[PDB]
């Protein structure tokens, strides 16, 4: 479906004094549209056809100048973009010989590069650009009233200012930035987790230089949205207000200046603004491409943890052991059980005091017969409870929608895998303990050994009574 | 305690206490998950209490 | 107290109170002295008066801080809280026996105080269905016996090593 990405021009830079913004879009200057503006507003005075004539000129040598200068670094757009189309597919990658440090590296070197370009082919027009602002501002002086003009221009062209911002959408711009940018800090939360398990770095790398591109977007996104709403906020709050009738000429000339600046931010925003909200959809699609490659790779790290954690066969030997141990002493209290019942009738009726010590074996038996399948019973409770803790385990597995839309199916194999995690305090004791009973029913199979042998002595004594 | 007793500093401690305690404080088995079997859903109490404490 | 991964968890900490921009970050680090578990294991374990055969209960995961390390032997009671009204209400007589308490209503160290204040042996704390209602039986849990709080050598004054212990 979608492995790559077309459009480039959201690059950008501003000046060192951070005071005129270049886009790589038409007419990559706000002013430009406070020159169109400013041209309706000589379209309203008779006295300045000076500045129709002169903004003919200045838009056909600027918008030359800027397009000639997206010309020469369009090359380095075009090797920028051979960088990118190698990053973002692992399929690209796999062609080539190269790691993936030293090509990220290029990567930042060609980036700054191309920023580079831009400026320093862009500042011999931002000379022109003060020369049009200082003509624009001798060209309004020509004019005659320097005591009480009428303001009728503010007074309508705000109205028709609103008019344009009802016109503009901006609650789904900032419902689609906030929803979008907690999916972004949600995926990187999801990329810390997810290295660790999975071993391959390709895919990840690829997802990680992905993130980071869309780092860089959002910024700029809510840059250009900050600027809207800003200029909104100003244009709304001049028409508050106050309402003078009367300004002074000084005072006229800043205040048209001012308006049009506000609204040249309002329309170079608008076209910023749709731009980038096209660039993160993609960019976001080129992420759920990524991790549908990756979840298939995640669920064998789950089918591994699952048989490995809980120490399920183990504990199925030691129970099997123990269960052998029982039969086999129950066994041998059944194979002599008649020969302690014929030397039980041969004590009472003479010396007793062998017999003392042999009334002991026999209590020493049936009471470790009894503490034997104590033993058993409690091995094989500790066992249910570990087997209880591996089997939540495996209907929260079962109980996923397939049906996930998207990238949340990755996001619910790390929770099982969390959960994995969290049984490890419970199933270890549990184990220690299996460990160090099925320790004590070894210590009493020697000694059980031992009491048949001193039954076998007492038989043969009483034999020789 | 040791803020009131002991240095006369007045203290404070709120807690979204069930009517029986938590079984389990001092224990092997006090995770995330068993948490959140306990608690439905936990983003909303925490934010009350951070709330309060914050007020 | 004192790992290794409480103090990767303080750095985390501090890098976070960094990262916010708070007007100031300091940390504070004293030695104190703690209890923790011997390499042998402790034990409960039933002893007949016949002597020959003993039977082990369980070898417990948790243990109770400031305990005095010992062994010993004897005859048990019940003693359900440990509550001084509770222990005023006994039938049969509580000294030169362990008491077995239940987990509640009061901290560790009143119930080991005042079963040490009658004369008893030892002490043996669990957890039952109705007060804990939980599914398994097998677990096991932490406790401290300090009446009082602080660490103890050092009663009143701080554990720098200007005191020089
Ligand atoms: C303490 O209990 C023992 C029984 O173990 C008993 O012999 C003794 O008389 C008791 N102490 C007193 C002061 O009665
Ligand atoms: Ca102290």
């Amino acid at each position: 479906s979608t492995n790559t990405t077309d459009n480039i021009d959201y690059f950008d830079i501003s000046d060192e004094s951070n005071y005129y913004l270049i886009s790589q879009l038409r007419p990559h200057f706000s002013n430009i549209y406070f020159f169109d503006e400013f041209k309706r507003y000589a379209s309203y005075h008779t006295e300045i056809k000076r500045y129709e004539d002169i903004h003919k000129t200045k838009v056909n040598s600027l918008l030359n100048e800027a397009s000639r200068a997206i010309g020469i670094c369009n090359r380095a757009k075009n090797t920028v973009k051979g960088l990118i189309n190698i990053l973002e597919n692992p399929q690209k990658f796999k062609t080539q010989r190269e790691s993936y440090d030293v090509k990220l590296r290029q990567y930042e070197e060609k980036k700054e590069a191309f920023r580079g370009c831009l400026l320093n082919k862009n500042r011999k027009n931002l000379d022109q650009i003060k020369k049009i602002n200082n003509e624009i501002r001798d060209l309004l002086e020509k004019l005659k009233c320097s005591q009480d003009c009428q303001t009728n221009v503010y007074f309508d062209m705000i109205k028709i200012y609103l008019v344009d911002f009802k016109k503009m959408p901006y609650e789904n711009y900032d419902t689609f930035i906030k929803q979008y940018k907690n999916s972004y800090l949600s995926g990187v939360d999801m990329i810390r987790k997810i290295e660790k398990q999975i071993d391959n770095p390709v895919t990840i790398n690829a997802i990680k230089f992905t993130q980071k591109e869309m780092g860089y977007i959002i910024d700029r996104f809510e840059y250009h949205l900050q600027k809207v709403k800003h200029s909104i906020d100003q244009v709304t709050a001049l028409s508050d207000g106050v309402k003078p009738k009367q300004v002074t000429k000084n005072r006229l000339k800043e205040y048209y200046f001012n308006i049009g600046n506000y609204y040249s931010i309002f329309k170079f925003g608008k076209d910023s603004l749709n731009m980038l909200n096209k660039a993160l959809i993609h960019k976001e699609k080129i992420v759920h491409n990524l991790l549908g490659e990756l979840f298939g790779h995640l669920e064998e790290r789950i089918s591994k943890l699952i048989d490995s954690e809980y120490f399920i066969t183990e504990s199925n030997n030691i129970i099997s052991q123990s269960e052998e141990t029982l039969k086999l002493a129950e066994d041998v209290y059944d194979k002599n059980t008649k020969l302690i019942e014929d030397l039980t009738l041969y004590p009472h009726l003479e010396i007793n005091e062998f017999k003392k010590d042999y009334d002991n074996n026999v209590e020493d038996l049936r009471e470790s017969i009894i503490y034997i399948q104590s033993y058993v019973s409690s091995i094989k409770s500790a066992y249910r409870y570990n087997v209880l803790e591996k089997d939540s385990v495996e209907s929260k597995q079962k109980n996923i929608p397939a049906n996930s839309n998207a990238q949340k199916k990755v996001d619910e194999l790390l929770s099982i895998i969390d959960s994995i995690s969290y049984s490890n305090f419970s199933v270890a004791e549990n184990f220690q303990k299996m460990k160090d009973y099925y320790k004590e029913i070894e210590k009493l199979k020697i000694k059980i050994l031992q009491l048949i042998e001193a039954i076998k002595k007492y038989q043969q004594h009483v034999e020789e009574l | 305690f040791p803020f009131l007793a002991y240095s006369g500093i007045p203290a404070v401690s709120f807690c979204f206490c069930e009517d029986t305690d938590y079984p389990y404080l001092g224990t092997t088995m006090d995770t995330y998950k068993e948490l959140i079997e306990r608690i439905p859903e936990l983003n909303k109490v925490a934010r009350a209490a951070a709330e309060v404490a914050g007020q | 107290a004192g790992s290794q991964k409480d103090e990767n968890l303080a750095l985390y900490v501090e890098n976070q109170f960094r990262e916010f921009k708070l007007s100031k970050v300091w940390r504070d680090q004293h030695f104190v002295k703690i209890q923790v578990k011997d390499s042998a294991q402790n034990s409960v374990i039933i002893v007949d008066k016949n002597g020959r055969l003993v039977y082990l209960v369980e070898n417990p995961g948790g243990y109770v801080a400031y305990s005095k390390a010992a062994t010993v032997t004897g005859k048990l009671v019940h003693a359900n809280f440990g509550t001084k009204k509770d222990f005023e209400d006994l039938y049969t007589p509580v000294n030169g026996s362990i008491v077995i308490v239940r987990a509640g209503k009061i901290t560790f160290a009143e119930k080991v105080a005042n079963a040490e204040s009658l004369n008893a042996i030892g002490v043996l704390i669990y957890m039952d269905q109705t007060k804990f209602p939980i599914v398994n039986a097998e677990l096991s849990f932490f406790g401290h016996a300090h009446l009082g709080t602080g660490d103890p050598y050092t009663p009143g004054f701080p554990s720098f090593n200007h005191t020089q212990f």
